[PDB]
RNA sequence: AGGCUAAAUACCGGCACGAGACCGAUAGUCAACAAGUACCGUAAGGGAAAGUUGAAAAGAACUUUGAAGAGAGAGUUCAA
RNA sequence: CGGCUACCCACCCGACCCGUCUUGAAACACGGACCAAGGAGUCUAACACGUGCGCGAGUCGGGGGCUCGCACGAAAGCCGCCGUGGCGCAAUGAAGGUGAAGGCCGGCGCGCUCGCCGGCCGAGGUGGGAUCCCGAGGCCUCUCCAGUCCGCCGAGGGGCACCACCGGCCCGUCUCGCCCGCCGCGCCGGGGAGGUGGAGCACGAGCGCACGUGUUAGGACCCGAAAGAUGGUGAACUAUG
RNA sequence: UAUAGGGGCGAAAGACUAAUCGAACCAUCUAGUAGCUGGUUCCCUCCGAAGUUUCCCUCAGGAUAGCUGGCGCUCUCGCCC
RNA sequence: GUAAGAAGCCCGGCUCGCUGGCGUGGAGCCGGGGUGGAAUGCGAGUGCCUAGUGGGCCACUUUUGGUAAGCAGAACUGGC
């Protein structure tokens, strides 16, 4: 059959830069810069078009 | 003379349920009650008539928190009703409890801890009268139902929870909800 | 099949026995026995009937 | 059970329990929700407050997947993996914390909820809330993103 | 029409519904009929398995369903050239091939 | 087809009946339509009190235990 | 902008079968019986009522009254 | 001899003919000559409340599959890596989205309308609150001695549920200003203090089955129209060639 | 023998069209709808009204409030206050 | 219509970003001490669901239109 298994991944020791590597202002400065993307590239290409 | 509206007490008597076990416990705590003279038996034999909404099921991390208040160190919990498991908790003192029908998932909670429980008839052999005992009852207003009533959804004061079919966009939300639609409540 | 209030059936995967309310079911032994008595109140078994 | 209906003790009142003055018509007020504005609109108005009307934009061809994001909050953190992990951690051999993957319980955001253990975890997780994710930093766990 | 207080219903009875009635009072003899044409197949078949051609393994497309995996149609053309047998082979084989999905 | 127009009979049997009582009157009875300044001062008032209370109050309290 | 294909699906008509917490002759299909029959309207069409002797006819030989219908005796049946 | 009554008769008193529309019925208001049989609040779906049961932050196999062909078997039993799924466990915005822990103690930076640090238990406080606990005091053969023996209570304490208020937290808004971060230093993100709107949180109670009532859609308590549409039959009567 | 139903025919009465004509007959939709009449079946016990406010093309009706009943639930007496 | 107490009064101390000559005023909180506060009668509080009703009439008294009416229209109370 189809029956599902699933990687172990037990247990393991915290690195350091594990306490301030991931946030939720993560997140959301991912979320802003898929939403301004394309804007930000517009932005540049009429400044350099003025240069 | 005087109206007759009003001279029948709608209290109930009986227990209107079928369950033998249950006519048992009325039969004991009935005798108990009439005969001890106490107050205690007096109130755990009018629990035994309330139906199914008037015993609400009381969870396990209430019952915690009643008991660790001051004062509460070898008394009795004594709940006329299911006690339920609480998941959100994970450390449980020794809580010797007696209560009616306690759930499967307590059972080996409470077990676990080194405290021993009791039925209603084991705690009548035990304390008669009720002594050293702490009669605690769930939250009765706890239920969904009573969530929608009040005065009426329409009040600018309702605060209600209006029946509806589907909740969402679209449903109960323009005219009279919001000052742009009509009025605001 | 239908196992022990200890251990669950076997054959039935997620059924135990039925919870028991009464420990006791015998009142007669419960209203007879000496610590129930030992707190109880007097009979009073007077009839007091209407006087005339 | 006819026999415990109310029709059965109504047997010899001839209006069968619905008055003299006014019979039981068929429909006397209207069939269905009928005249919601106007000659009902004060039970309209009184139960069922923003029911006439149309309030936000529409979106043609929804599908209930894409908004399909379980939340599970810190006291049921716990819940999802056995019980010998909580018991394992808190014996403290050295600096481990286990990991609870949430993805696999099906949940695939974490909302923040009070008292947690003083064991240290780590969290994989699609989303994470700030209130959340600043109170499992401040026990010492740490948040892993997946996707 | 309305009462005291409840929720506000729209049932979907208008239309001449009581003409077009499905009882599943056939519902016991459908499975003894599917039952029994299993048996015969599975007897007719017997050298082989029931459910002979063998699937393969898909993962659910929506983001609902892509963290589990579940049962397919059929293994690719690129799929059977890595293995090596041929296409039409893998019919009378048993292996159950599905030549629109991609890989 | 004139008909009645509006009268006030037997309405006060029906008041009676159920009763005129007076409303629930309840200790802390509400605060709204007070002042919005003189609430926010209230609160001020109630969230900076614990602030100095605990302190003063408890050596104020030790002092008149002492006196009596 | 060309085509073929069984499967799980539906079936108040048709040919047979089994069953019923249904109806029991003003009920149940209109129709338990020579029922879509008698009958009605030019026609399309409408459309009924109507079961029970007795275990077995063993359906009352024979005498008398009456022209007969019918009746008095008698006779069969546990029972006319 | 005793006997009420479903037998008959007589006297005394009271006694208008039933059903419903109506403020008003015995009415010169309507229906009923009489008798026998039939005859009217049903069933399905959905909702709300209450009750009984089982389980319980879970609940439900009604959809399929399995065992052996079965009169009772169109039943019942089981699935366990069939819980896909429905309801509930999280709400708030139109949406992009966001999304609920308080309390005590000490210290520092101007303990500043002031943040952080360390330790603890861990869902705040007030006024009521069944019950429970402690308890001065006195209540049992001649006496100083006792554990049971007789046996209630002034006052005080922790306080179920629930009630009212204050404070706390989440989401959508308006005012005020300052701080922090950089997978990249930007009309990028995050945070505070105050006023409001929410069907919210502030140790959860729902699920499935049955019953009763009430509303509604189904012909829907029963009987009743003037009318509309579809498809066919009639100039053997009558009007006209 | 020809004209057949919103059609025919009419020296015109809206007369005739199979005893029915200011729109025939037959079957179906159709158990069409009715805020309108009539009826609505056994006993006992307990409680027991309203014809009033507001709104509606509302006035022979309905919604709302009020009157009523049922199910309860939270406490209080029962041993100088 | 209101009041005739313990949800009250006297005392001390803290908080305020409210106001401000003033430790001024006003609110909130804490702490110990003192219930017998007009008569009479009575057990109260509260939640949910909910049928019927939504044509009324009459009477003492006060009253509007009308000459008046067993006329039409109102207020309290009682009755059908
Ligand atoms: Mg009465
Ligand atoms: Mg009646
Ligand atoms: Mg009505
Ligand atoms: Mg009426
Ligand atoms: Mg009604
Ligand atoms: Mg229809
Ligand atoms: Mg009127
Ligand atoms: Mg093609
Ligand atoms: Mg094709
Ligand atoms: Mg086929
Ligand atoms: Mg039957
Ligand atoms: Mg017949
Ligand atoms: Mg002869
Ligand atoms: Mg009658
Ligand atoms: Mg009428
Ligand atoms: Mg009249
Ligand atoms: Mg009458
Ligand atoms: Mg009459
Ligand atoms: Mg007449
Ligand atoms: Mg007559
Ligand atoms: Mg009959
Ligand atoms: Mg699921
Ligand atoms: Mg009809
Ligand atoms: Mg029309
Ligand atoms: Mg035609
Ligand atoms: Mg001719
Ligand atoms: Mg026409
Ligand atoms: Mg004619
Ligand atoms: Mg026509
Ligand atoms: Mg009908
Ligand atoms: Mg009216
Ligand atoms: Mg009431
Ligand atoms: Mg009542
Ligand atoms: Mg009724
Ligand atoms: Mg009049
Ligand atoms: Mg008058």
């Amino acid at each position: 059959p189809i029956r599902n298994v699933y990687k172990k991944e037990k247990a393991r020791v915290i690195t350091e830069e594990e306490k301030n590597f991931k946030a939720f202002a993560s997140l959301r400065m991912a979320r802003a810069n898929a939403r301004l993307f394309g804007i930000r590239a517009k932005r540049a290409k009429e400044a350099a078009e003025q240069d | 003379d005087i109206r007759h509206n009003k001279d029948r007490k709608v209290r109930r008597k009986e227990p209107k349920s079928q369950d033998i076990y249950l006519r048992l416990l009325v039969k004991l705590y009935r005798f108990l009650a009439r005969r001890t003279n106490s107050t205690f038996n007096q109130v755990v034999l009018k629990r035994l008539f309330m139906s199914r909404t008037n015993r609400p099921p009381l969870s396990l991390s209430r019952m915690i928190r009643k008991m660790k208040l001051p004062g509460r160190e070898n008394k009795t919990a004594v709940v006329v009703g299911t006690v339920t498991d609480d998941v959100r908790i994970l450390e449980v003192p020794k809580l010797k409890v007696c209560a009616l029908r306690v759930s499967s998932r307590a059972r080996s909670r409470i077990l676990k801890a080194g405290g021993k429980i009791l039925t209603f008839d084991q705690l009548a052999l035990e304390s008669p009268k009720g002594r050293g005992t702490v009669l605690l009852s769930g939250p009765r207003k706890g239920r969904e139902v009573y969530r929608h009533f009040g005065k009426a959804p329409g009040t600018p004061h309702s605060h209600t929870k209006p029946y509806v079919r589907s909740k969402g966009r679209k449903f109960e939300r323009a005219r009279g909800r919001r000052a742009s639609r009509g009025y605001k409540n | 099949l239908y196992g022990t209030w200890r251990k669950a059936a076997s054959l039935k995967s997620n059924y135990n026995l039925p919870m028991h309310k009464m420990m006791n079911t015998d009142l007669s032994r419960i209203l007879k026995s000496p610590e129930i008595q030992r707190a109880l109140r007097a009979p009073r078994k007077k009839i007091h009937r209407r006087v005339l | 059970p006819s026999r415990l209906r109310k029709t059965r003790k109504l047997r010899g009142h001839v209006s069968h329990g619905h008055g003299r003055i006014g019979k039981h018509r068929k429909h006397p007020g209207g069939r269905g929700n009928a005249g919601g504005m106007h000659h009902h609109r004060i039970n309209f108005d009184k139960y069922h407050p923003g029911y006439f009307g149309k309030v936000g934009m529409r979106h043609y061809h929804l599908k209930r997947n894409q908004s399909f994001c379980p939340t599970v909050n810190l006291d049921k953190l716990w819940t999802l993996v056995s019980e010998q992990t909580r018991v394992n951690a808190a014996k403290n051999k050295t600096g481990v914390a286990p990991i609870i993957d949430v993805v696999r319980s099906g949940y695939y955001k974490v909302l923040g909820k009070g008292k947690l253990p003083k064991q240290p975890v780590i969290v994989k997780a699609k989303f994470f809330s700030r209130r959340a994710e600043e109170k499992i930093k401040g026990v010492g766990g740490a948040c892993v993103l997946v996707a | 029409a309305p009462s005291r207080n409840g929720m506000i219903l729209k049932p979907h009875f208008h239309k001449d519904w009581q003409q077009r009635v499905d009882t599943w009072f056939n519902q016991p003899a459908r499975k003894i009929r599917r039952r029994k044409a299993r048996q015969a197949k599975a007897r007719r078949i017997a050298p082989r398995p029931a459910s002979g051609p063998i699937r393969p393994i898909v993962r659910c497309p929506t983001v609902r369903y892509h963290t589990k995996v579940r049962a397919g149609r059929g293994f690719s053309l690129e799929e059977l050239r890595v293995a090596g047998i041929h296409k039409k082979v893998a019919r009378t084989i048993g292996i159950s091939v599905d030549p629109r999905r991609r890989n | 087809a004139k008909s009645k127009n509006h009268t006030t009979h037997n309405q006060s049997r029906k008041w009676h009946r159920n009763g005129i009582k007076k409303p629930r009157s309840q200790r802390y009875e509400s605060l709204k339509g007070v002042d919005p300044k003189f609430l926010r001062n209230m609160r001020f008032a109630k969230k900076h009190n614990k602030k100095g209370l605990k302190k003063m109050q408890a050596n104020n309290a030790k002092a008149v235990s002492a006196r009596a």
